[PDB]
């Protein structure tokens, strides 16, 4: 199968901005390279065909250029509605092979995570299971790495993690973190520890919760 | 206008067999190649194959024989793709597309379906628990875990709809068999507690509505 690479999975760039996502593929591919926009609701559209070719209805500030293994997508002046992932596919040789997607985001000023953290509620006791959870939220950019400590302990086990995509009004992401143990487990210790470390610190960013309190 | 319309999310249980199906309209549903893509929900596109369905002949990609069988009616123009022996693994988005170019082809795909969602479980209808989040500034941050249910999605609003601002709900995580998500609210410190605030949490699929308030603990 050829494979189609494109340059990179995440592009930053601000309204009116020229924006241009190159791939490149393992063979010559003769020009039979498409551009696909996917939205996040899961629609996909035609936008590029044949390198170059503009499909009817897409608005003429897409454009296609590129010969050989290498091609790029440019949009001339970003809007909007057009911050979206992008697929390149090649339709030299079968089976048709598509890149692994460049998602456009809205660039914008760092912005330290505000940290919250939460212990098990009395009902979630009850049921024999303790989550702690700590939210991540409206930092920028989307880069970040969360620790759990228990009394000082790091612990990778039982931790689940879940993103948002870039919020729409203030271009920022959000992660929320969940540390999971038996009640028996969660007893048997104080302190509770979300840790991240994010572009805008150098020291890590730390929520703790403490069952002493 | 072109219109490929693809059935319903679908959730099958491991083992089985799915059908599925994209009807067409807006063109001659016979002179055109339709091809099945997959979205595994991490990564890119996959070619699954096509059916000319002017002659019903079929093209599939090496690592889906076996697997995907492609189909056709021309009275309903519509094309069905049965995926057999279903694992976690075929669980994704599935996407028909029309072919540009007729018979002659051009390995360019100018209208696509909606995506039909596949999800393979063994897990059952069940609904979820929904614990508060309440901590123990001019703001406060409050929340809710939504825990363990089966199907997606799950709904979740507070104080019905009136607080929207400063609200995040995280997509759904799995974890043995089943979902937990979570969300948060963020709110000035002068109303909470001294007012109430509350998730409500709606799970479509099991008719479940719960409405948590957010109590402070001490």
């Amino acid at each position: 199968d050829i494979v189609m690479t494109q340059t990179t999975s995440s592009l930053s760039a601000s309204l009116g901005d020229r924006v241009t996502i190159s791939c490149r593929a393992s063979q010559d591919i003769s020009n039979y390279l498409s551009w696909y926009q996917q939205k996040p609701d899961g629609t996909v559209k035609v936008l590029i065909y044949y390198t170059s070719k503009l499909h009817s209805g897409v608005p003429s500030r897409f454009s296609g250029s590129g010969s050989g293994t290498d091609y790029s997508l440019t949009i001339s002046n970003l809007e909007q509605e057009d911050i979206a992932t992008y697929f390149c596919q090649q339709g030299n040789t079968l089976p048709p092979t598509f890149g692994g997607g460049t998602k456009l985001e809205i660039k914008r000023a760092d912005a330290a995570p505000t940290v919250s953290i939460f212990p098990p509620s009395s009902e979630q006791l009850t049921s024999g299971g303790a989550s702690v959870v700590c939210f991540l939220n409206n930092f920028y950019p989307k880069d970040i790495n969360v620790k759990w400590k228990i009394d000082g302990s790091e612990r990778q086990n039982g931790v689940l993690n879940s993103w948002t995509d870039q919020d729409s009004k203030d271009s920022t992401y959000s992660m929320s973190s969940t540390l999971t143990l038996t009640k028996d487990e969660y007893e048997r210790h104080n302190s509770y520890t979300c840790e991240a470390t994010h572009k805008t610190s150098t020291s890590p960013i730390v929520k703790s919760f403490n069952r002493n309190e | 206008a072109v219109q490929l319309q693809e059935s319903g999310t679908v959730l099958a249980r491991p083992g089985a067999s799915v059908k599925m199906s994209c009807k067409a309209s807006g063109y001659t549903f016979t002179s055109y190649w339709m091809h099945w893509v997959k979205q595994r929900p991490g990564q890119g596109l996959e070619w699954i194959g096509a059916i000319y369905p002017g002659n019903s002949d079929t093209s599939y990609n090496q690592k889906f024989k076996g697997k995907a069988k492609l189909t056709a009616v021309t009275s309903t123009s519509t094309a069905y793709m049965e995926l057999s022996s279903l694992t976690n693994e075929d669980s994704a988005v599935y996407y028909c597309t029309r072919e540009r170019g007729l018979y002659y082809g051009s390995s360019s795909f100018d209208y696509w379906g909606q995506g039909t969602t596949l999800t393979v479980s063994s897990a059952e209808t069940t609904p979820p628990s929904v614990y508060p989040l309440a901590p123990g500034s001019s703001m406060v941050t409050l929340g809710c875990l939504v825990k363990g249910y089966f199907p997606e999605p799950v709904t979740v609003t507070w104080n019905s709809g009136s607080l929207s601002s400063g609200v995040h709900t995280f997509p759904a995580v799995l974890q043995s068999d089943l979902y937990t998500l979570s969300s948060s609210v963020t709110v000035p410190s002068s109303t909470w507690p001294s007012q109430t605030v509350t998730c409500n949490v709606a799970h479509p699929a099991s008719s479940t509505k719960v409405d948590k308030k957010i109590v402070p603990r001490d």
